[PDB]
């Protein structure tokens, strides 16, 4: 979550 | 030096894409089983409207579109009279891998598919007039990582005229935080809106991101981001305010 696509 | 006419009011449109929920993706695409909705997303949207209407331009945004769908959304706008307008922009907020974004359903749209459809055979009232496309999205799966540096009548192409942003180097992600918007982004208007007023031209503009988006790290996975500009551009782009 805290991070991408 | 030869500068894209950029006087209308409104400017062009601006088109959204912004691509938040992928429980189609998860249901459907065996392979995409844990891709994740893209909280946060509304908070690069919000800051391309409040960037792109200061800069004059008509903003129309899409939420939440499977491939289908984005073709739907570019033909309806191809197909659409630009006669008095000096620009088409178009950004795109999804998940992605190399070449391509995905709709919210898991199907694949090649970027070339993308911006293809804005040509001047396809889209003659765009013809000899600057399209933009923004693209956020990963374009593959690899961290990309650090080095150390010390600290500071006339024709022309069928495929003229374009600039596509994108938010990384093929192979590699890019960055959102669910809390501010996506890396690239999120630089990009802050870039925009300062600099805009100075009259720079996009190209120094989008060094700038690639400038700031390259000081940026994750220290999860010790990766960084590499924006990259491609661009047909046969004029300097100015977006005057």
């Amino acid at each position: 979550x805290d991070x991408x696509x | 030096d030869k500068v894209y006419q950029m006087k209308s009011k409104p400017r062009g449109y601006c088109l959204i894409i912004n691509n938040h929920n992928f429980a189609k993706a998860r249901e459907k695409v065996p392979k995409l089983h844990s891709i994740r909705d893209r909280n946060g997303t509304h908070l690069d949207a919000g800051a391309l409207t409040t960037t792109f209407e200061e800069l004059h331009f008509e903003i129309k945004p899409h939420d939440d579109c499977t491939v289908e769908q984005i073709y739907e959304i570019l033909k309806i706008y191809q197909l659409m009279d630009h006669s008095n307008m000096d620009c088409f922009i178009c950004c795109i907020l999804s998940h992605g891998d190399k070449g391509i974004i995905y709709g919210t359903d898991g199907q694949e749209a090649p970027i070339y598919e993308l911006t293809s459809q804005f040509t001047g055979l396809k889209c003659p009232s765009l013809a000899g007039k600057p399209k933009v496309f923004f693209i956020q999205a990963c374009q593959g799966d690899n961290y990309q990582k650090g080095i150390p540096v010390e600290t500071d009548t006339r024709y022309i192409p069928d495929e003229a005229d374009f600039l596509l942003g994108m938010a990384t180097v093929n192979n590699c992600v890019s960055y959102r935080n669910p809390a501010e918007g996506t890396w690239y982004i999120q630089s990009l208007c802050q870039s925009l809106r300062e600099r805009c007023p100075r009259g720079d031209d996009i190209l120094t503009i989008l060094t700038e991101v690639n400038y700031e988006v390259s000081n940026k790290d994750d220290k999860k996975n010790m990766g960084k981001q590499m924006p990259q500009p491609t661009f047909t551009l046969r004029k300097k782009l100015v977006f005057p305010s």
